[PDB]
């Protein structure tokens, strides 16, 4: 753990939980991530996210 | 390094040179077999243990002012402050 300062090991882990929460919110806010996981048969209101 | 228990220091400064100054520092010592209430600076001296970490060096090399003020190890914990701890 020596090649990075203990300021940096906390700032990576704080950004690891930070970007994870932003990418979750920004995928639900976006309409393009909503689609069907069943492309074989046609639509039966099966629009579903993955995140 | 005196041999007796009595030491006398004088200062003769005349009329035209009253700016001269000196600041000495005596230290009582006993020749070592060093015992309790001794410290043994390693220079033919037993000094009293009140002279150990006194803040002021009393032997030739600071053997008394050594291995003192060794506060606990810290890191990022005490870096939580007005500057870094806000970030
Ligand atoms: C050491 O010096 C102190 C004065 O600072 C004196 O009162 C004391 O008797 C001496 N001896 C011990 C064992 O403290």
């Amino acid at each position: 753990l020596n090649p990075l300062s203990p300021d940096i090991w906390m700032y990576v882990l704080l950004a690891c939980l930070g970007v994870s929460c932003v990418l979750f919110v920004i995928a639900r806010f976006s309409p393009y991530e909503w689609y069907n996981p069943h492309p074989c048969n046609p639509d039966s209101d099966v629009v579903e996210n993955n995140f | 390094m005196l041999k007796t228990g009595v030491g006398v220091i004088r200062m003769w400064a005349d009329e035209g040179s009253r700016l001269s100054r000196f600041r000495m520092l005596f230290t009582s010592f006993v020749e070592p077999p060093c015992t309790s209430s001794t410290f043994f600076c390693h220079s033919n001296m037993c000094i009293n243990n009140s002279l150990v970490c006194n803040g002021v060096q009393n032997c030739a090399y600071p053997w008394d002012e050594n291995h003192c003020k060794e506060k606990k190890k810290a890191g990022l914990f005490e870096q939580i402050t007005k500057t870094h701890g806000t970030i």
